[PDB]
Parts: structure tokens; C-alpha cells; sequence
């Protein structure tokens, strides 16, 4: 016999571990591959879909569960009133865990890159105005009014023109990669928060309706990566399946 | 990006090799166990006929269940023991019942002499049994998600169990016995695990949302529907 | 040379270097790897606006924008079945002026309260024209589809619709509600046919699902203040090159109202959803009497 | 010692596993091999030999056990007829067993390609007629009459000129493999229905026998293949070999 | 090289690819692999047409139709023993025109309740001509055979025979009924001699195998209204390349009715089945006394 | 194909690699059972003498019986176990013990010396015993069919059981022991596991359409001579 | 299997063996190393300050 | 450590296997072989006398 | 349901306030007569 | 009229 030495490790089963097992098959060729539509390479393919964005994650009731995908936008008074707003982390539990982004989040534990979150009006063609969609970075807390948040990063967002805007959320970390912002110590890893603010007003006509809605579209760049692969939290059965 | 801020040069050499599905799904994941009770009424012969399915265990089924077709070769390992967690000197025959067949019906069956059925004898004090099992489906994927019924005919409310049961996935059974005419002194519990290796993955669904209830079922608890995430108490705070 | 080729990647352009003891490839360990079809591309976006500057197909014509507001499914054009791609002997038949034109389904109103419907592909179309027939007659179908959603209003109206493609949308229950009874949807829910159905639970989109990620299967909006039709170019999506289809559907279209339909009185309160679409590149093989279902 | 490491699946025993294993004799060679004619190299030879379709799988005593292997032919009303049907299916239980592909059939989970069933009329010289053979493809029933019957693939079968015809069972399936069709779930995987219909008659002159016989002989394509061997269900033995 | 060549699969014309540790070539994996003769080609298939254009050997001259009709068992004629496949050092005889020549068995009659009939092979020859006088003066024996069932009637009867050869046909017993006493078949069931042995059990052909796939075996059909004879040249089929003539039959000749014989009353109700054979390069080595068995 | 209906171009890839002999006949199947018990009267001494036959379990005999002549060189597994399931710390001595060779007569017999048998020493504790067997046979082929007698002579009712012997298939016997001068305190079962390596096979056989009875018999039951198949009510109905 | 013989030394755990261990994450790449000031390569850096 | 996996036969003890063993001492030349008459080096050379 | 089985149209009109229904010749003859109620609906060019 | 439905190729040799 060649001479051996077993070393620590042996005999360990170790999950994630890239090893050669005997084939229960000789020589048996699978079923040939069609080609099959919409084929996946990376799960980053699927982080860069643009996903609707659960920013009025407000109704936990049934019957207004599909009111989370929307969120309203009204006349007010002209005074930069506030409209919606949320953290801009997507592997954070919160309006992100709706997206195809935040629940792949889940899977991983550091996230890089910059986000994409779509706003598309969905009001009347004579509905008009413009709104202040700020993207805050870490360290400012929740804007009390537009001025406080024209600060940050934002956009102007003409909705009665273009019916769709999206507010690149910068990559803006003292780290390379951010782990899942939490409430608590890991607030460290905090994305920041995006705010919309009533640049001017929610302008109709008379016979058009006077609320409208929103549908955020939250997606990641080309430059979004994923690290530290580990099991997801977003959901948790907590019962067997039968 | 650049649309929206003024930008600095970024080199971003950042890798995007860990979300690939070789690296997403080839990890190996609980997705059977098995009982081989002394006294209780589960399997209480010393053998245990386990239909292959991997949609039992919430975490696999919610990782692969992502997308719609998937093809890919597994490394099965089966880590046996006794579930207060001894490993007692007990020897095991695992085996692969392909569809046709003939499923044990005993402890001591006659299709245990594997005379083309591809089995695995280890004991417990040996380390987990590992196999490699390639592709199986007669389909060019395995299937998820059948939107539709395998047979032809009418379909009444008897024959509705059939939806979404997709023959192309249901690829055998996994049959499991203590190598012996006598009955084991042990109870004895097998889990299955799985990595997914040379994993392709065609077209991705939306997560899975609720509580997983059934295997091979998308069912959902109607009065028990929950949001995707978290609920906050208005919109205008965090 | 000396192994087995017999992964579950072989035939793929992704070169792996892997570790290998045995006979066979699929033995090996996973290894190193040695517009986008996943966003929804434009007809545009996927350089097929020759084939869009009229979408004329069959004996049928729609009129809509072009180019920018056709979606086709997953970047790929629906084509017949390569050579290689097939397994039946038996040669299709290919009518392609009978099947291949546009189907007008139903005209479903949206309302304030709408929740939405879902219909399965080929089932609303197996008792509807040549088509139907061919589909009855014939034990394999393969084919693609442009689904063209159709929902005009007023520019005084508001409200959105995401029409979406879901493959494979295999229909969940409320399993009795509370999730103890494993109940299984009936046939007139898992293929309600030309009519479509009601969705009870669009949030889930009555398969556990949330309605949120649909918008990562081939989807369009119908924002009334932008467009008044989604217009969905479907492949034939499947692990199979042919199905039956009757009891097989490749794919549910799902068309729910996200942002609710909403008007002042006064204006029409029937705003409908016309669903019409086209097969393209139908095939159907295995020819036998024709069956139902 | 080489430093190394036991992964998970050592010291088990699976039975396919194509390993090297230690030789009990040491430069034993073996007796040299003569030649023997026959040799079989793969299975699917065996495969596409035409064996007796056991189409006539009503008898059970054994005395009428051999009248399984011919099913009769007579003269009728002339209204198109049913003479037999069966199913396509290899590997189902039923008239396929009694054939080689059938029992071959049952060590493989997943079949593919074209079937060969060759009629062999064994009837007199002056015996005479055409029958309607008819494949139904999956989907469509048994056939009530004739009409119904040849809206399949089928042919007509002069008997009387030429005593044997083969209906080629195409391949048409949606998936590339079938697998065993049952009764129940798995019958989604039939491959249809096969049945003789009288085209015109069976006409006999005064002198020969008014019943004769047909020896159906089922047998594969050169384009046909198996995978996933199992074990077989055709047979099961019960009971020890003493 | 640094391998003993004592694999089984060592003289074959198929190349292995094996894996092996150790110093013998059988210890090595299964490896990879790096007309037809079980269909019962005719002599046309086969091309051996000028070999059969008069089918005379010896003294003897049967008539039938030529090579389409002409079943060469597995695809091989008969031959003399090579060099190499030879073991025995003693030189065998070849008389060539007293041993090689048809020989007519018996006249077996088909009735319509017939079950059928084998015959074992050189046992059906121990006793017969010159054929088999070396075949009790020689210890080893090897030939081939070209056995000539003829069955005549007219073009009002109706039947069909499966004229078959089938290898090392161990005779089974039936145990007794009930499969409990381990019987054994006696030498006049094992090697009936010329004379044949009826069949009790055609469907399982006394052995426990099916009838319905004996034609995976080398046969004929004699089918009336088609041919009246089923001509099976049969090479020398055996782990050996000699052997005992008579305590080991190479093959035994199935000669059964699957379709039954059937006529009106008025024509003729003997037909017989004759059973002429030609043993075909017939060898003979390891002289001594005569022996009958 | 194209005699019969209008054909398309259908690029087959389909691969006839799982149908060779060698993916056929290489999977170990179940061949012999040996008993090793402490009160029973089957193998009291500790030691067996099992005569080399694979023709004891239905699934491997019907499947080399498929052919006549078969040339093989195996791949013998032998799992001994407690006849309850358990991995005893006990030693055993295996050893082929050729034609010729003597088969030992007690447990703490001579031939166990195996100076030139082939002998296998293996703990329960350790995997299955795995050995590469050459092909054995004086003849070119294995022979699971032997139509006629191994010797000459007048052959009587009394000598019937010689017909379909052939010597070149009987190769020996597998002798099992416990190795020690005194008996074993376990019951000991020695499952004998074989796979077919580098296989070449001859003249194929309608299949075993009848129940085993006997080893390398083709012994059927007379009285309950089933159908090969499953029956039908009527031949116009499925 | 490749005829193998176990030495003295098997189955031990040298805390300063420098050995292969099995990967727990296959394909993980970890995050970049940017310039940090100051690095250390030796001790003996240490021991001259 | 090399991944490796044991197949069925590790710990056996086959009598007539040619395999590799631990040489009980390093570096031991023999005596060195003189020639003796009468060498055999195959058993059929007596099986012809 | 029974009409989109013929040569149709889909017409937005609310985007396009004119489209054209192209009537394809089809007919038996290559020529058609006046059809008339009675014998000479055999030169009907159909419904729309 | 090819923007209405799908032609074969028709010789029209209709005099005017
Ligand atoms: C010796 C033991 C070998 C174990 C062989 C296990 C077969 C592995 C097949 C994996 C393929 C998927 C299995 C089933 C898929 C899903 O759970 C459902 N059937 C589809 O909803
Ligand atoms: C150290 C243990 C080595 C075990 C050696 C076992 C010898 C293997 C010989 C296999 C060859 C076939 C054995 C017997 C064949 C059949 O069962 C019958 N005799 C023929 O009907």
C-alpha cells in the first residue's frame, strides 16, 4: 500500500464541500438538452429585474394585500408635503422583501453594487405634477421636510410628463460590500433612505379622479454583486410539509 | 448610473462567481428523512420505501422551486443514525428503485438482491454514503411546476390530485432496509441530503411567499395568507 | 476521451473544468465556469422590429405601437422545432395561415374592485378555430404566441395592468383555508378555457407567489396614460420540444389590475380587457380522431 | 503519509458503481475465447428481433394458453368490424409482455423510438380480405367503428396477396423518452392505441376454413433506444429457489 | 504493457477503456466502449446466394425457394474448426459427402389439436448413416446443420408452424404439478433420438421460457399459403470448439403449430411434417471404439 | 419508418451506450445468502460451504439467462451482517476454494490455511469484502444451459440430475468462517454480491416467463403454468 | 480501489500540520484587498522597531 | 486532504493479492544469489519430466 | 368566438381613427358574377 | 393586401 496519513477532516460530511461521488449509473447518458427559453447562468440576471417595489407595506389584511404594490399620490396643500417613504436596503425585512432583489438578498449575506428602483405613475393622462424622490445616504435620518431631503441624492420626477422614473440608488458605503442592514448594531450596513416629497403638487382637471397611484419597480445594476451564500430568512416555515 | 450622479472612476473588480447556480445550488440540503422505528407505526418492518421527491423540506424546495425547469446531477448523501444521535453498529442497504421496479414490500423482499438495481451498503459508523445521480428526467428538465395533468380524459374532483403531478420528476423510489432476517435492535433514521452539480436553470419564477403545506403542491392556507415582508405602521415612517 | 460525456451539461457553451475519479462526467464535482432576456426585451431591444413593422400574421392585423412596446418572451422569437431539438419521427404539419393568426377570446371588464384573471396557453384556444382542431386532432402541439392585451380608456382614466406571462402557472387552493385538507383546484380553474378565470387571491396569484416578482416572467403594463395594450411575444416554453395541448399548458397570462381602474362619474364605467393572440410557428404531430380533452 | 480526506460515501456498497477491485489470482489467464456465433453486443439487437404479440391475451387455462400467441380472423356482416385492439406500449402489462421488446422493456424505466408489429396472416391460400390497422395516437379512445379508426395512422392489409404486413408504430410522444405507461398517473406516457378493423372482409370459396388466424409479431426500429435500467416487474418471483 | 492481458473481454474487437490498479486486466472497471444476425437473415441478407443456388450436399438434393427463403442461423455458415479455435492436438476427419448429406428423419403428423414437436441435435443423427457411426467412434464431434422442415399441403389448408432453433434447449420438467419435487427429465425426453419428443407444454416449451420469443432464435415460418418449408442452416453453436454427439445436443429444432392446422372434411387429413437435415462441415476427432451413449 | 407515414427530419441523438451487456449485467446483484447461525442446525459450526451458483435468486438468474453463453469477469461483493441488521465487531475468513481444492469440514479445519487459495480476511466492522473474479470456466463461456449430460454412459432415472450439469460452470465453493478455535457469540449472515464486469454474451433466450424453482434448473411448475403476461377480458376491449 | 496502506500518523490532529481541508463554500471569492498601510510580513519587522 | 472515496473491499485480506506492503526493514540488502544448479522457473518444466 | 375563425381585424380605433379591412379574394372561380339571392349566391363573397 | 394576411404567390394574368 501507498503510504497514507488521514489528516483532520475525514469521515466529516460538509455540505457546500466540491467533491467526487461514485455514480450509482455506469454509462448512462441523460435525456438530451432542448433548448428551453429564458435560460439562467447567475442569480444576478435575476437581481437586475426590475420588481415591484412593496413601499405601502402597510394592509396586512386579505382583501388589501394587493394594495402594497401601490401607493397613493394626492392633491395637498403646495408645501413639499411628504409622500412615501422607505429604507433603501434590499435585504432588509421591510418594503424590499417584495422584490425578485430582496428575496435573493436573502440568500446572501454581503451585497454590493448600485440599486434601480422604477416609479411609474399610474394616474390620468391629465394627472400632473413633479415629486422629490430623495435618496438619503447613511447618517441622515428621516427627512421632516423636502428641504432637509433635497440635500441628499435625488430626482425631480416629472410624472404627468414621463410616466416612469427611476432613482439610481448609489452604491455610497464605507465598505466594499454591505451585509444585511438590521435594527440594531448591524444598522452599521445601513443602504439609507429613500424618500418622495411633492416637488409641487398632484394636478387634475375637473373629471379626473383626484388620487392616483404609484407602483415602485425596485431592481439592481450591472454593477450588483452577491456574496457569502447562506439560508434565507425573508420566510420561515416553521411546520412540516405534508 | 451615471444619468443620475456625477460618478468617479470605479474599478470594480468584484466577482460575480458565487451567484452562479453551481454555486447558488451546490449545496447539499435535507430534502428526506427516514424512520426506522423499533416500535412505532411508521415503518416498524426495518424497511422504508421513500419516493423520491425533494419538495418536503422547506429550504430546497423554496431554492429550487425559484425556477420552473431545472436539469442538473445530484450528489445524494444519506446521513444515518439513530435520532437520539448515536451511531451504532447497524448495517444499512440503501437502494434506487427506478419507476417499474419492484418496490420492497419487506425487510427481507427479494428485490433487495440488486441484481440491477443501483444500492449502497454502509453501516452507521461508517461516514455518510455518498452517490453521484445524474439526470433522470425523460424531459430535458426536471419540472416543478406541471401546469396540466399527466393523463388524457376527463378530470373530475377523484382524479384532481393528478395536477401538477408531472411523471417527468417522479423518478423512482429510494428504499431503505437493515441488512437482515432479524428484526434491528436499533431505531435507525436516514436523512438525505443533496448537492446539485452541473446545475442548469431555464426560466425563474416569482419566490415562494407562503407557507410551503404540501409536497409537489403549490397550496397555500387561504385564511392564512401573510405578506410577503414586514408591515410598517404608515408610509410616511420607517 | 476516457469518460463518459454524460453530465447534465453536456451540449451546453459554458467550458467546465472539473475534478473526475470515475466513468462517468456526471460523477465529476461542480467546478469552476473555466437585451437581456430575463428584463422583458423589446421587439427593439431584440432587433426583431422587421418582423414587427406590421404585426400582421395569418389573416389577422392588430394595431398598436411597434417595436418599443413588444415584448417578446425571454429575448426568443418562437420558432419551429430544430432537428435536433425533436424527438418524434413522425413530420408536423404546419398550417400557418389557419393557426397562426390572431384569436379574440373574451372581453373581460375591469372594474373599480377587479381583481383579476389568468388564461392558460393552449387551452383558451383548444376549441376555437383551426387551431382547436388541429389541437384536438393531433397528440403534440408545440407552438409560440403573440398575446395581444387590449384594455382602451379615456385619458381621464387611471390604473395599471400587468399583463405577464407565468410559465408553467400551476394553480394553487386555499387548501380549506386552513391549510389542512390538500384540497387540488378542478379542471374549469387549472383550464378555465377561452373565458379565463377569476383570480380569488391575486396577491399570491392562488399558487403561494407573490404578484410582486411576476414582473421576472415576460410581462407589459396597460398604464392607461401610456399605453392601452400589451402586446406579449410568447416562445414555446417547455422541457419538451412537443405536449399535448390538452392536458399540458405551457404558460398562464396573467392580466391583473395592479393600480386599480378609477374614473369620476360620468365617464364609461365599462372599461373592458379584450384578449386577443396569435400562435406562432404552430406545430402538431401525432395525428389520431379528434379528443376533447 | 499523503495527507487526504475521506468525503462522504466511503465504506458504502453501491451495487452499480464501476470500481476497481483486488483480484483473487495473481497472472490467471483466462481460457481463450473461441469464436461463438450469435454474439450480442447491446440489448437493442434483441430489441429489433420480431417477437409473438400476444394480442390475444384472453385465455388463461393451460390448455388454451398457446392460442394466446393468434387471434382469429372470419367472415362478417361487412360493416367495418372490430378485430382486435390493443395498446402501443411496450413495457405495459398486457398483449407486449409476451414479446421480447416487452420483456425487455420491463428492465428499462424510459423507452424511445418507432415500433414494428408485423401481421402474419395464417390463413389458406384462397382465404382473402383487407383489414384497417389502425395506430391511434395518445389522446383518442378506442375507436367505436372504422370511420373513427382510420382518422389515425393506419394501413390496409391486403391478406390475401400478401400474407404479412408491418404497421410501423411511429414515434409520437411530447417528450423524447417514454416512460412505462399504467394505468393511473403514469399513463400520460401511452403510446397510443393499435386496432383491426375489417377494411372489406374475410372471404373464403367453398372448401376452405370459414376462421383463420393472424400471428401478430411485435419487434422495434432501428431508432429505437432504452434508459434507466431497473429492476423488472414483468415477472415476480415470490417464493425462495430451492 | 505492464498488465497481464487476461481480461474476459481480451481477443474482441471492441475497445476498452478501463481503469485498473492492479496487475491483472480483469480487476480493471467496466469502462466504456471506448444482415443483422438475430433477426434469422436469409441467405440473400447474408450473401451467401451461390452457396445456396442448389442446395445439394454429399449424395442428397432438396428442393425449396432460394436465399430469401434460406434462414442461416445468426448470420454464419457452418465452417471447419479455424487453427486457433481448435484445442485438440489430434487431427480430426472430414468424410464430407457420408456425413455431409440430408438426412430424413420421420414423418410427424400435424393434426389440429397438434402441440408440437423438438428435436435434439447430433442426437437426432447418433444412429443414422455414417454420420452417425463417427459419431459413436469419435469422442469430439463439431458441425453445422441445415435442417429442411418440409410440411406440404394444399391451398385450401390453413396453419402456420414456428419452425425454430433453439441453443442448449434444457428440457424442464413440471416438478410434479404443484413445483415441489425436483424432477428431472429422462433420457428419452432429454434425447428422444430421431423419432423427436411432443411437446407437453408448447407455450412454455417445456423449459419455462415463452414461445412468443423463440424467434429471437434462429427459425422459419411455414405459414401454407406462403411456403411449404422453412430451410434453417444452423452453424456450430457451443462454448467449445468440439464436443461430446451424444451426451451434449448443440441445439434443439422447434417444430410447433402456432397457428393450428385447419380444412374442411373432404381434403386430405394427413399432413405430415418432415424433418430432413444435412449436418454442414461436419468434423470428428478423439478416435476410439464405437459407443452408442 | 418512412414505408409507413410522411417523416420529418428528426436529428436522433439518442444513446444505445446503457444497452451493452457491460451496463446491463455491471450493477451487483444478490447471488448468494449465507447463514451463520448460533442455535439454528443450518451452519451450527461457525463455518459454511457454499457451492458457487447464481442461479439461487430470480432477478440475477433471469437476467443472465436472457443469453446462453456468457464470458464474464466479476466484481464479488460479500456484506455480511447480523441477520437483525447489525455490525458486530466479528472476523471472517472467506476463501474460494477451488474444484479440487478441499472444502473444510469444520470451522478449525486445515484448508483454511489458504497457502494457495484465494482467501479474503475482513471484519463485519469494515465495508463489504470486494473482490475481482477472473472468468473461471475451461470452456469459452459461461453456460447456464447445458443441453445433455457431463459423462457417458447409460443414463437412468437415478443419474437425472446430472442433465444440464455442466462442470464448466461449477467452479468451486465459497467457504466462510468465523475465524477463531472457538464458536461465535453473533449470528452471522454473508450476502454475496456480484457484478459483471467486461461481459461478453452469445446466444440470447426467450425470456424466464415461468416462477424459479430450482437452481440451475429450467424446473416450471406444471399446475400453475401462468401467462407472460397480465390477461384481457375481451380482445375488441382494452 | 488503488492498493493503499495506512502509515502511523492516521486519524491524529497536528495543530501545526499543514494539510488540505475540504472547502465549506465552493466558488467563494472573498471581498478584494485594498492597500492597507503598515502591513507586516515577518516578525522580525517587530523585533527591529 | 485529496478527496477520496473507499469502494467495497478496503480492510479485506485477499490471500492471493499482489499488493504493496510496508517494508519491515529500510535499506536490507539479501545475500547475494550465487548460482545454484537445477533452477525452475515454471511449474510444467517438472510437469514434463 | 364564431367570427375571429374568418379573415379579421382588430381595430384600436382610439389610436388609429381609420383602418383598412383588406377582403381577400377568395373564391372558387377566378372570376366571380353578380351574387344574387338564389343560384347565384354561388358567387358570394362572404360576410363581414 | 399582404399587410392583412398571409399570400402565396398568385400569377394574376387579369386583363385590364
Ligand atoms: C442509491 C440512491 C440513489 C438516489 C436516487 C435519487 C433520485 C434523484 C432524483 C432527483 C430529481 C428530482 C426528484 C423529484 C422532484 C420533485 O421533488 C418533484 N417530483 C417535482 O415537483
Ligand atoms: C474469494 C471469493 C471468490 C469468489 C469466487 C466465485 C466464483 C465466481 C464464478 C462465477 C461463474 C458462474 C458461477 C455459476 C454459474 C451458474 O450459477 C450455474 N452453475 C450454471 O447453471
Amino acid at each position: 500500500g501507498f503510504p497514507t496519513e488521514l489528516k483532520p477532516g475525514t469521515n466529516q460530511f460538509l455540505t457546500t464541500d466540491d467533491g467526487v461521488s461514485a455514480p450509482i449509473l455506469p454509462n448512462f447518458h441523460p435525456t438530451p438538452c432542448i433548448h428551453i427559453p429564458g435560460e439562467v447562468r447567475n442569480l444576478l440576471e435575476l437581481c437586475q429585474v426590475e420588481t415591484i417595489l412593496e413601499v405601502n407595506n402597510v394592509p396586512t389584511n386579505a382583501t388589501s394585500l394587493m394594495e402594497r404594490l401601490r401607493f397613493p399620490v394626492s392633491a395637498q396643500a403646495g408645501k413639499g408635503e411628504l409622500c412615501a417613504v422607505f429604507r433603501a436596503d434590499p435585504g432588509r425585512d421591510g418594503p424590499w422583501q417584495s422584490t425578485m432583489l430582496g428575496q435573493l438578498c436573502g440568500y446572501y449575506t454581503q451585497w454590493s453594487g448600485s440599486l434601480e428602483v422604477t416609479f411609474m405613475f399610474t394616474g390620468s393622462f391629465m394627472a400632473t405634477g413633479k415629486m422629490l424622490i430623495a435618496y438619503t445616504p447613511p447618517g441622515g435620518p428621516l427627512p421632516k421636510d423636502r428641504a432637509t431631503a433635497m440635500l441628499g441624492t435625488h430626482v425631480i420626477w416629472d410624472f404627468g410628463l414621463q410616466s416612469s422614473v427611476t432613482l439610481v440608488i448609489p452604491w455610497i458605503s464605507n465598505t466594499h460590500y454591505r451585509a444585511h442592514a438590521r435594527d440594531g448594531v448591524f444598522d452599521y450596513y445601513t443602504t439609507g433612505l429613500v424618500s418622495i416629497w411633492y416637488q409641487t403638487n398632484y394636478v387634475v382637471p375637473i373629471g379626473a379622479p383626484n388620487t392616483a397611484y404609484i407602483i415602485a419597480l425596485a431592481a439592481a445594476q450591472k454593477n450588483f454583486t452577491m456574496k457569502l451564500c447562506k439560508d434565507t430568512s425573508h420566510i420561515l416555515q416553521t411546520a412540516s410539509i405534508q | 448610473d451615471e444619468s443620475m450622479i456625477e460618478t468617479r472612476c470605479v474599478l470594480n473588480s468584484h466577482s460575480t462567481a458565487e451567484t452562479t447556480l453551481d454555486s447558488f445550488f451546490s449545496r447539499a440540503g435535507l430534502v428526506g428523512e427516514i424512520d426506522l422505528p423499533l416500535e412505532g407505526t411508521t415503518n416498524p418492518n426495518g424497511y422504508a420505501n421513500w419516493d423520491i421527491d425533494i419538495t418536503g423540506y422547506a429550504q430546497m424546495r423554496r431554492k429550487v422551486e425559484l425556477f420552473t425547469y431545472m436539469r442538473f446531477d445530484a450528489e445524494f448523501t444519506f446521513v444515518a443514525c439513530t435520532p437520539t444521535g448515536q451511531v451504532v453498529p447497524q448495517l444499512l442497504q440503501y437502494m434506487f428503485v427506478p419507476p417499474g421496479a419492484p418496490k420492497p414490500e419487506s425487510r427481507e423482499s427479494l428485490a433487495w438482491q440488486t441484481a440491477t438495481n443501483p444500492s449502497v451498503f454502509v453501516k452507521l459508523t461508517d461516514p455518510p454514503a455518498q452517490v453521484s445521480v445524474p439526470f433522470m428526467s425523460p424531459a430535458s428538465a426536471y419540472q416543478w411546476f406541471y401546469d396540466g395533468y399527466p393523463t388524457f380524459g376527463e378530470h373530475k374532483q377523484e382524479k384532481d390530485l393528478e395536477y401538477g403531478a408531472c411523471p417527468n420528476n417522479m423518478m423512482g423510489t429510494f428504499s431503505v432496509r437493515t441488512v437482515g432476517s432479524s428484526k434491528s435492535k436499533y431505531a435507525l433514521v436516514v436523512r438525505i441530503y443533496m448537492r446539485m452539480k452541473h446545475v442548469r436553470a431555464w426560466i425563474p419564477r416569482p419566490m415562494r411567499n407562503q407557507n410551503y403545506l404540501f409536497k409537489a403542491n403549490p397550496n397555500y392556507a387561504g385564511d392564512s395568507i401573510k405578506p410577503t415582508g414586514t408591515s410598517r405602521n404608515a408610509i410616511t415612517t420607517l | 476521451s476516457h469518460e463518459n460525456s454524460n453530465s447534465a451539461t453536456e451540449g451546453s457553451t459554458i467550458n467546465y473544468t472539473t475534478i473526475n475519479y470515475y466513468k462517468d462526467s456526471y460523477a465529476a464535482t461542480a467546478g469552476k465556469q473555466s437585451a437581456a432576456p430575463l428584463k422583458s426585451p423589446s421587439a427593439e431591444a431584440c432587433g426583431y422590429s422587421d418582423r414587427v413593422a406590421q404585426l400582421t400574421i395569418g389573416n389577422s392585423t392588430i394595431t398598436t405601437q411597434a417595436a418599443a412596446n413588444i415584448i417578446v418572451g425571454y429575448g426568443e422569437w418562437p420558432s419551429y422545432c430544430s432537428d435536433d431539438d425533436a424527438t418524434a419521427v413522425d413530420k408536423p404539419t404546419r398550417p400557418d395561415v389557419s393557426v397562426n393568426r390572431f384569436y379574440t377570446l373574451d372581453t373581460k371588464l375591469w372594474e373599480k374592485s377587479s381583481k383579476g384573471w389568468y388564461w392558460k396557453f393552449p387551452d383558451v384556444l383548444t376549441e376555437t378555430g383551426v387551431f382547436g382542431q388541429n389541437a384536438q386532432f393531433h397528440y403534440l402541439y408545440r407552438s409560440g404566441f403573440c398575446i395581444h392585451v387590449q384594455c382602451n380608456a379615456s385619458k381621464f382614466h387611471q390604473g395599471a395592468l400587468l399583463v405577464a406571462i407565468l410559465p408553467e402557472y400551476v394553480i394553487g387552493t386555499v387548501a380549506g383555508g386552513t391549510g389542512t385538507e390538500d384540497s387540488h383546484p378542478p379542471y374549469i380553474q387549472t383550464q378555465p378555457g377561452a373565458d379565463g378565470f377569476e383570480l380569488q387571491h391575486p396577491y399570491v396569484l392562488d399558487a403561494g407567489i407573490p404578484i410582486s416578482q411576476l414582473t421576472v416572467c415576460p410581462h407589459q403594463w396597460i398604464n392607461l396614460r401610456t399605453n392601452n395594450c400589451a402586446t406579449i411575444i410568447v416562445p414555446y416554453m417547455n422541457t419538451l420540444p412537443f405536449d399535448s395541448a390538452l392536458n399540458h399548458c405551457n404558460f398562464g397570462l396573467l392580466v391583473v389590475p395592479i393600480s386599480p381602474l378609477d374614473f369620476d362619474q360620468g365617464a364609461t364605467p365599462v372599461i373592458p380587457i379584450t384578449i386577443t393572440l396569435a400562435p406562432m410557428c404552430s406545430e402538431f404531430a401525432g395525428l389520431r380522431q379528434a379528443v376533447t380533452q
